[PDB]
């Protein structure tokens, strides 16, 4: 025999242990492997895929109403439209996207993220925009000249209806946790807005007010680490049907 | 472009810009692409030797993770009266992973999957005081779960004959030991589970919309070998399930509205802000507010 | 030269004014079911031109009230033209579907219609613990229409549609979407009368806008099938 | 590590760094 | 399954209204909320709260605080200060519903028990 | 949720196509439940889901619509308080009789 010592941790069921186990079907041919279209090897294809973000997320919206911003012509200059919590881990207009859902799934993160902003007015309509993002320090800008010092595009509605805004890598460490829904320095993202770099000039015959749909995805830079349980689903008791499964 | 990737990508150092008639940021949502636009396209960005790794998020480290499958708890007595029908000294349970949220929702982020499942019983034994209140000990006693293919007639009882397992998967586990791992292949009659399914089983108009019988893997059917003692226990199995060799297809949304069945992907949505119907989202004051921004 | 595209399919062609570069679903083009691929031992029939030839649904009112519509494949286009004949007549099959949604409106007009197709949509009905029924899903050419397309009816988010081979219809950049799809399915061939391997669905995401005098807005369907084949052969039901 | 002849059996694969994005990147 | 409740019924001046119920022919660690539904002459058939297996404890009136104890598979309930509007039937069933986030929803109650007819006197 | 169950007590001959309904203050969904409440005895189960009925029970029942009007249908009589129960915020049970 073989004098053998039995270590800590013997026995022990780890949930994340990688071993070969007992095949219970002995001499199992498993059926020929076809081609199927659209094979991931890795989650971090589908959080590169822009998905429309809620920055509507109030009351008075209901439903697809929560998917757009709806501008209108305003009669005072520099005007803020609308502002984005950049909260990627935590409840909010992020909550609910692609990179945000499988974001959830994991603690620490990485990479520059890209906004996108489509424009669906009319043809006829015209209009100029500034999309700015202040990176962690400090509250958000109220008024366009505090907000146009950090980095910013500016938008001109034409043929090519969309626009990208990328909020690059900007922290201290290598990585972003997010260890609550709070206001960490270690958390923290930063803020984006929207304010009028003109106005919105739209003839009589098209409508008054025209929407806006914002996308995020993100770059190849993007990275996450440290998975655990997704909070965006959770249950009390046993499903509907669940006692049928044991008769 | 299949192109190994192994760590994230790096940058390179960007100069001003004044190019007329390239715009990298302007780009067509309406194509249905996403933006080809680089963050030395868009700011003045430096050189970054970028060595963050990629592979906690690949799909095999993403799914293969022993989740629980079932719960399910059953007397150790001698049931005499006549009543707990089809739990006694046994239980059978029709493998599933839409019982339980958090791996059912891991899973149904793809259409089609195929993986080898790795299957852990765990099992615990308590005595009852129903008519008293004295713990005398706690027995060592064996189990046998047998894997009966789905289909196929299973034990009514836990003294029939049907468990003496001539061809079926069978495997005997004392409580005291370490829990009992098998390893169950991809047994299923195409190329991979259908995780989603948009057809009816069978030709008859009613066929149970959305359960696939070939994505069922079958049957776990669990017994206590041993006789019943003079007193009673509850004995308590939990299994988990591991995927393995796992390989994934068309990805889909996450669900976000509480799951309200095992059978249908029906939906009703919470009460208040957060993953109702009306709001997925939690409402606050205007769009141009914080929700928590500093001020100092 | 990225926005005029014709489509040549058989006897039927699409020519288009305002296009948005077709995509293709998953960067892949259908296929005939290679020899390795193949289970089914039968020489399967290959209608080209006959089937494979742009059929065009009914069209469907864009209004204030609309939510979306969708159409299964191939439950949409199970009993129109050839292709209807050949499902009926045989027991499996193995389709392309090439798709083109048409919507036109004038440049005072606003709006933009996410036109999404999903694979395998199992959808759910609502605020009840039963399943839908036959005639709940099967709705055939007429398609159905969304109640609640926040949630695409299946309590997953309309937001992460994009996932999905999708395109946009916005009217002042576009007035069509083409998408090609594959075969996509877990098997080389299916019962084509049960199962359903697309959902075309078209949720208008902006809803139709103008102050002009609001005159009526269709959209038109058009689904091709392509290197459709079959093989069972039996009689009709 | 694998005492055991069916190859299913083995540990997870964890080495496949073979990635294509532009399936859904790039859907043309 | 079978549902047998027992306690003190013409004896309850103003002190705690404590009843029990003995689960007999399913395990009450497995699902199925179990509580309380008293047919009152003064209201008739209010539901006065549940609790499931975790230890979840959905009220109606609060000052009931229901438990559970899955040993001897028997839930119990306490009625606080109970003056002569508490002289009911008080049934004991277990009823499947979904209170998965703080509210329920189809609760039907499948098994119902016998009553126990608890009278608030002297 | 308020259930007003109660149209009268009505009475029947045997053979009857007895039909009781009961009115909801919110629009409700298809959650409803008609409980048998045969005197001297604790209720039982007869319809859930506005229109599915039990193991055990006898065939002689049926049920409406969602929404608000709720009726319920005995195709014969061959006696008991029947309950309506909405069960879709909680448990409620709408006072009524036969």
């Amino acid at each position: 025999g073989v004098p053998t010592y039995l270590l800590p941790g013997s026995g022990q069921f780890l949930t994340t242990d990688d071993h070969s186990s007992a095949p219970a079907l002995p001499c199992f041919n498993p059926t020929p492997e076809m081609h199927i279209p659209g094979q991931v090897r890795n989650m971090l294809e589908v959080v590169q895929v822009e998905s429309m973000m809620e920055i509507n997320n109030t009351e008075s919206a209901v439903g697809m109403e929560r998917l757009k911003v709806d501008i209108s012509a305003l009669t005072d200059v520099d005007q803020l439209l609308f502002n984005i919590p950049l909260d990627i881990q935590l409840d909010g207009p992020l909550r609910n996207t692609l990179v945000g859902n499988i974001s959830r799934y994991y603690t620490h993160w990485s990479g520059s993220l890209e906004m996108t902003f489509m424009f669906c007015g009319s043809f006829m309509a015209a209009g100029k925009l500034i999309l700015c993002y202040t990176p962690p320090g400090g509250s958000c800008p109220t008024t366009r000249e505090t907000a146009m010092l950090g980095t910013h595009i500016v938008w001109d509605f034409g043929l090519q209806s969309s626009v990208t805004l990328i909020i690059p890598w900007i922290s201290g460490s290598h990585y972003r946790m997010f260890n609550n829904d709070a206001k960490s320095t270690n958390a923290n993202v930063g803020y984006v807005t929207c304010f009028m770099q003109t106005n919105l000039i739209v003839p009589s015959e098209s409508s008054d007010t025209c929407s806006l749909i914002g996308f995020i995805a993100a770059k190849d830079d993007f990275s996450l680490r440290l998975m655990r349980d997704s909070p965006d689903i959770g249950q009390l008791d046993h499903l509907h049907a669940a006692e049928a499964a044991y008769q | 472009i299949e192109s190994i990737i192994k760590t994230a990508t790096d940058t390179v150092k960007s100069e001003i810009n004044a190019e007329l008639g390239v715009v990298p940021s302007l780009n067509a949502v309406e194509t249905g692409a996403t933006s080809n636009t680089e963050p030395e396209e868009a700011i003045q960005t430096r050189t970054v030797i970028n060595q963050h790794g990629v592979s906690e998020t690949l799909v095999e480290n993403f799914l293969s993770r022993a989740a629980l499958v079932s719960k399910r708890s059953f007397e150790y007595k001698d049931h005499t009266s006549s009543t707990a029908r089809a739990d006694k000294n046994f239980f059978k349970w029709t493998i599933n992973t839409r019982s339980f949220v958090q791996l059912r929702r891991k899973l149904e982020l793809f259409t089609y999957l195929r993986f080898d499942a790795e299957i852990t019983i765990l099992t615990t034994v308590a005595v009852n005081g129903s008519g008293n209140n004295t713990y005398v000990g706690l027995p060592d006693l064996t189990l046998q779960a047998m894997f009966v293919p789905t289909g196929a007639l299973t034990p009514e009882k836990q003294d029939s004959f049907h468990w003496q397992s001539g061809s079926n998967a069978s495997v005997f586990f004392k409580i005291s030991d370490p829990p009992a791992r098998i390893t169950i292949p991809f047994m299923c009659i195409n190329s991979a589970y259908s995780v989603f399914y948009d057809g009816f089983a069978g030709f008859e108009k009613n066929g149970l919309y959305g359960i696939n019988p070939a994505d069922t893997i079958g049957n776990l059917c669990v017994r206590i070998v041993n006789e019943h003692q003079p007193v009673g226990f509850t004995v308590t199995v939990r299994v988990y399930m591991k995927p393995k060799h796992i390989k994934a297809w068309a990805p889909r949304p996450p669900r976000t509205l509480p799951y309200m069945s095992i059978a249908n992907a029906n939906y009703k949505g919470k009460e208040r802000a957060p993953n109702a119907l009306s709001a997925i989202i939690g409402n606050r004051d205007s769009v141009k507010t914080m929700p928590h921004n500093i001020v100092n | 030269s990225d926005r005029v595209l014709q489509l040549k399919l058989g006897n039927s062609a699409i020519v288009t004014q305002e296009a948005a570069n077709y995509c293709c679903a998953y960067g892949e083009w259908p296929n005939y079911l290679p020899d390795h691929e193949a289970v089914a031992i039968d020489k399967p029939t290959q209608p080209e031109t006959a089937t494979d030839r742009f059929y065009t649904l009914k069209s469907v009112k864009w209004e204030t009230g609309s939510t979306g519509w969708w159409w299964k494949l191939p439950d949409a286009l199970n009993n129109i033209g050839m292709f209807g004949q050949n499902v009926q007549h045989h027991y499996l099959y193995r389709s392309g579907f090439l798709i083109h949604v048409q919507c036109n409106a004038t440049k005072f007009h606003q709006g933009a219609l996410l036109v999404v197709a999903i694979p395998e949509h199992q959808r759910g009905a609502h605020n009840t613990n039963t399943s839908p029924g036959f005639d709940d899903i099967m709705k055939g050419e007429e398609g159905g229409t969304f109640n609640h397309p926040y949630v695409l009816d299946d309590g997953t988010s309309l937001a992460c549609a994009t996932i999905f081979p999708h395109q946009w219809i916005n009217l002042r950049t576009n007035n069509s979407a083409t998408i090609v799809l594959p075969w996509m399915n877990a098997a080389p061939m299916d019962f084509p009368l049960r199962h359903n391997q697309w959902t075309l669905a078209i949720i208008p995401v902006v809803p139709l806008g103008t102050r002009t005098t609001s005159s009526m807005v269709p959209i038109t369907v058009s689904i091709a099938p392509m290197c459709c084949e079959f093989n069972g052969l039996r009689h009709a039901i | 590590i694998n005492f055991y002849k069916d190859s299913y059996a083995a540990s997870a694969s964890k080495q496949d760094f073979s990635q294509d994005p532009s399936k859904f990147t790039e859907p043309v | 399954v079978q549902l047998q409740e027992s306690g003190p019924g013409l004896v309850k001046p103003s002190e705690t209204l404590s009843l029990t119920c003995t689960v007999s022919g399913y395990l009450i660690s497995n699902g199925y909320y179990w509580g309380w539904i008293r047919q009152s002459p003064g209201k008739g058939l209010e539901w006065i709260g549940s609790i499931y297996y975790t230890r979840d404890t959905y009220y109606n009136k609060s000052r009931i605080t229901i438990s559970v104890d899955t040993s001897k598979k028997q839930f119990s309930l306490k009625l606080y200060s109970v003056t002569a509007a508490d002289t009911a039937v008080y049934y004991c069933v277990r009823h499947e519903g979904s209170c998965n986030d703080g509210s329920c929803y189809g609760s039907f109650v499948d098994n119902w028990g016998q009553g126990t007819l608890v009278t608030v006197s002297s | 949720i308020q259930m007003t169950q109660s149209p009268s007590s009505v009475s029947a001959s045997v053979g009857d196509r007895v039909t009781l309904t009961c009115r909801a203050s919110q629009d409700i969904s298809s959650w409803l439940a008609w409980y048998q409440q045969k005197p001297g005895k604790a209720p039982k189960l007869l319809i859930y889901a506005a229109s599915s009925l039990q193991s055990g029970v006898p065939s002689r029942f049926s049920g409406s619509g969602s929404g608000t009007h709720f009726t319920l249908t005995i195709s014969s009589l061959q006696f008991a308080t029947y309950f309506c129960q909405q069960a879709d915020s909680f448990i409620t049970f709408g006072g009524g009789t036969k």
